[PDB]
């Protein structure tokens, strides 16, 4: 009961740049909606 | 052990890419744990 | 009956990562329409 | 008459795929328009 | 004259998953164009 | 006749593909023209 | 029998596939169905 | 001139798929703008 | 004549090809310039 | 048995796949399970 | 200088196509410039 | 002469495609002067 | 140094359409910026 | 445990332009970020 | 050490073209900010 | 010289090329020169 | 060693390539944290 | 030396492509330079 088997029938090549792109659009979600729905990290961005 | 599949790989490369994966996956949890404290402490979150 | 078989017709390295695509963006459509659709969820990013 | 032999001219790999995409899609788009054009299903998010 | 000799020309596996696409989006248009520009159908959704 | 063109396919399978689109349209508009009077009873359009 | 199209299959495993489609598409309209009635009783629609 | 010539050069399997997709994307971009330009065929739509 | 160009198609099956456009497109003229007909009759453009 | 598909696969690996994905999707479910219990306990949703 | 020299080293099927979608697209871009930045043309449409 | 270039095509064939662009450009240019002529005209454009 | 040189290195059907793309749609955002960031230019399209 | 063995698997020119493209647009996206959550940035484009 | 040996692992017609892509949409990137973030450009648009 | 580059062209060719795309920037200049002209001339922009 | 991977290289380009990411990455690093110390600077943040 | 990488290309070419990137970033930066001098003077940024 090996996941990692599952790089015998999907070629690395085409899964992980695909995983690590999601990763990054993930990141970058989380960021951009804390962003958008709070006061702070807008004002902490903002200074004085 | 010396069988290839159709991705060109022998399970052994198969379980060091997986391993490998694991590997990074707790260093990147390591330092999210450790940003998410940073962020309780500073930021006006989950208090 | 026997599903597995779609992978003697369709291959894995063509459609496992389309699924996977789709849980990610499924689960992001189900967070971001929580977000905009609710108050909490973006009181709870708030705090206070 | 038999409709299976789409499969001896378009390939399953190229067509599955696509078909499970456009599945996809639609339920999505189904739940947005339900979540966009009704007060319910975004006051049951809501909870009280 | 022989229109299905276009398919001695463009294979089938290009353009039949083309104009399924386009079917489908198509009925996803008509459907959005009546939800977006009526009273009706969105008050259907809604109930009462 | 027992050509192969560029596709792949002789003339008989291409005019096989034509022959199953043309029925499969036909379903699809029966389908259609039902349910374009069911909406013409039950929704307020043409009236 | 035994051909080879330019897919690369024959006509038992095209049907095969036709007859799959239309087994699990039975299964998701009956899981359809029910969310459809468990929608009928919960949600103010059709009411 | 010979128009078909350019068949000679330019793939049907490339080109046709291409202005049909065209054909669909304008008769559709027809319709949005006289459903989005004017009062009726969206009074047409809604009825009374 | 018998010369393959570089898409692997004669001149005759290429001037088939636009001979069947030009076919199509006549046909499609005529539904549209009676769908112009009907709808100058029955909307307000051009009134 | 021993036969080769369009994919590249045999009938046991294509089994192998399956059971593979009906397994993690097991895992999926149980830790959705807990977060929609998780969800309900400390969220408004479902009162 | 022979400008058409460019097809020796660009191939037909890749060129011509995707000039024939800018001028699709930049025909409907000055129909849809003059659309939306006039009065008229929007009330012609309309009618009367 | 006689030489052919990495796209497979001889001078003299893609100096025709260059002639035959220009020959369609020419009458595409002839269909829009009318039609910029009779926007003119009728369109309270350049008045 | 020349730089036509870059022709034995990226092939010219891959670069090529790459800039007649790019010098199109840099015409179209010169035009479409001036479009939406002035009065004339939108006025002229009105006419009187 | 080395992680260069991530290029035996998956090819360099796959992995490497996806990865510039995401370093890239991560930049371009805090730039944004900042531009439009901020009043400074954008008072420094402004100037006096 | 010599960066120019990232061209004997990543094609020159893979990444010259993504970069020189990523070059324009900056540049064009910068452009807009400017102009929708002042009011001068736009006013230099604009003339009198 | 004769060489064959990986993409399948020579000096000459690529050189070729390069004069090409100068030779027609240097035309494309030109109507944009023209184009600036009688911008300033006609628009309110540069006054 | 000396032996092909499936992407054609072998384990000494492939950490090769790791290095030059790394040494990269370094001085991407020290420019940041200089454009970084500047904005701290000028800027209204962190202060 | 005369060796043949995965691309296609020796380390000379390589370098080669390299040192031409490096120059015309050169006479990029020279422009960039001279316009923003020219922004600086005519707009009203950095005043
Ligand atoms: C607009 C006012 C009316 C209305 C009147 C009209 C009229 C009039 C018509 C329709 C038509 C349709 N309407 Mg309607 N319709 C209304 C509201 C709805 C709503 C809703 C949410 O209330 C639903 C879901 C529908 C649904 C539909 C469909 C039954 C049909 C779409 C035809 C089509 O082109 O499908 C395109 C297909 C899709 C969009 C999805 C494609 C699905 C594919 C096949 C999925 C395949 C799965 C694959 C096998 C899985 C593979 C998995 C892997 C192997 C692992 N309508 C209302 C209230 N509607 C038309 C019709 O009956 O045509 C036949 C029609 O004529
Ligand atoms: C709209 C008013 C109603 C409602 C009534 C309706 C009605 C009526 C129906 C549904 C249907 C569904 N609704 Mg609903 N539904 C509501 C609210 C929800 C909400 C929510 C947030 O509240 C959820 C999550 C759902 C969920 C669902 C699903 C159970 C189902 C979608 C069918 C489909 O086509 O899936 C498409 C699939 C996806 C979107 C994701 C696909 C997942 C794939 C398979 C992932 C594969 C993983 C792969 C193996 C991973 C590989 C990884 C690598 C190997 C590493 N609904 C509300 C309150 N809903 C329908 C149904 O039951 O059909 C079966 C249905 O008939
Ligand atoms: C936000 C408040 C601050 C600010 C503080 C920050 C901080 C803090 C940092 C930056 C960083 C950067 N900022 Mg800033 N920055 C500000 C405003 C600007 C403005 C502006 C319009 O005012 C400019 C243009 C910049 C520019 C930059 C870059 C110097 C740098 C981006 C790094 C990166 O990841 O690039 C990604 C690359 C691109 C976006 C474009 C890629 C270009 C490629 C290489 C083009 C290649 C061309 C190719 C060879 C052509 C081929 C042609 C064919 C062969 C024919 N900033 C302001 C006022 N900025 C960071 C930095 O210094 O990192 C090094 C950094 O740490
Ligand atoms: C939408 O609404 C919001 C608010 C955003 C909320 C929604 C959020 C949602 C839905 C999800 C959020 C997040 C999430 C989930 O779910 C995140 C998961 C992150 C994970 C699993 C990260 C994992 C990283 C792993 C990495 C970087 C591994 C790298 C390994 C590498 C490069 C190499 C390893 C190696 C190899 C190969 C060979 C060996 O010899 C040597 C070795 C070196 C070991
Ligand atoms: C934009 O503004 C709005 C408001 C939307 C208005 C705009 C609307 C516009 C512009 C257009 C709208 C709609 C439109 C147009 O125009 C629709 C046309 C629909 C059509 C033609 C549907 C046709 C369906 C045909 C199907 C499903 C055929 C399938 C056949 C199959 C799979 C197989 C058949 C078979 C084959 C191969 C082999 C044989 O051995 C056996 C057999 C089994 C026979
Ligand atoms: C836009 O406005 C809104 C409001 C959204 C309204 C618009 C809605 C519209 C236009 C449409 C809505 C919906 C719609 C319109 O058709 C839905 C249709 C759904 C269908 C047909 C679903 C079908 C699913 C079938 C599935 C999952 C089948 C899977 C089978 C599989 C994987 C395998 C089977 C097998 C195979 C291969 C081999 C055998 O040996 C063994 C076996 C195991 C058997
Ligand atoms: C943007 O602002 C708005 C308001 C939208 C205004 C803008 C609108 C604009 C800019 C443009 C609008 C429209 C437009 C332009 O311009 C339309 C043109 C439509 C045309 C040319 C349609 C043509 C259709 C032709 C078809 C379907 C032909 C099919 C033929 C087929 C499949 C086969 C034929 C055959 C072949 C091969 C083999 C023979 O053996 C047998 C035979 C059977 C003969
Ligand atoms: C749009 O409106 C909103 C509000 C969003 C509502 C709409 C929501 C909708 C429509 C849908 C929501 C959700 C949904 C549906 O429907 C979710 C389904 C999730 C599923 C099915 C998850 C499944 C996961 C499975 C996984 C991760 C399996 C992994 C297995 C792996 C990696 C490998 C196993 C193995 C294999 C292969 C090879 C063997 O050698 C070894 C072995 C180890 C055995
Ligand atoms: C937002 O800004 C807005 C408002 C949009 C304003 C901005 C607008 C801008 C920037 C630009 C606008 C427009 C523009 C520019 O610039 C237009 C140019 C149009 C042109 C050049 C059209 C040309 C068409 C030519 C055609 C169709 C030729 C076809 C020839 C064919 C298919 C075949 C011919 C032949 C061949 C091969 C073989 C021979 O044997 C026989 C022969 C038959 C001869
Ligand atoms: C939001 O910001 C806004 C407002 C948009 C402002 C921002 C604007 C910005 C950032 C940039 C704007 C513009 C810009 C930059 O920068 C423009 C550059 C244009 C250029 C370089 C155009 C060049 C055209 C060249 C052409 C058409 C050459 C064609 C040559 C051809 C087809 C063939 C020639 C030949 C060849 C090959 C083979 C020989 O055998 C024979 C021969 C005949 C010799
Ligand atoms: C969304 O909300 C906002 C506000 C945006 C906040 C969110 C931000 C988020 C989520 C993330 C932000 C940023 C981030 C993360 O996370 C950044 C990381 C940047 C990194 C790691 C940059 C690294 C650069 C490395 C480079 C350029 C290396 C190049 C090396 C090259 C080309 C070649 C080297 C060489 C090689 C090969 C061969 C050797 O022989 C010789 C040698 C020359 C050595
Ligand atoms: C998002 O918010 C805003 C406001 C936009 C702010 C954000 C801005 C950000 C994040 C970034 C901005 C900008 C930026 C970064 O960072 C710019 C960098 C530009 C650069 C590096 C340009 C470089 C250009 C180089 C060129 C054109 C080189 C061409 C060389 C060629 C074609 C050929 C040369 C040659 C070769 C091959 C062979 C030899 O034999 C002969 C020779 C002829 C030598």
């Amino acid at each position: 009961m090996n996941e990692g088997r599952i790089f015998l029938y999907v070629s690395p090549e085409v899964i992980l740049p695909i995983m690590f792109l999601i990763l990054v659009l993930t990141s970058l979600t989380v960021h951009f909606a804390i962003l958008i729905n709070t006061t702070w990290f807008g004002d902490f961005f903002q200074g004085s | 052990d010396t069988k290839v599949y159709p991705t060109g790989l022998t399970e052994a490369q198969a379980l060091e890419i997986n391993d490998g994966l694991k590997w990074g996956t707790r260093i990147y949890f390591g330092i999210a744990v450790a940003a998410h404290i940073l962020a309780f402490i500073l930021t006006p979150w989950l208090k």
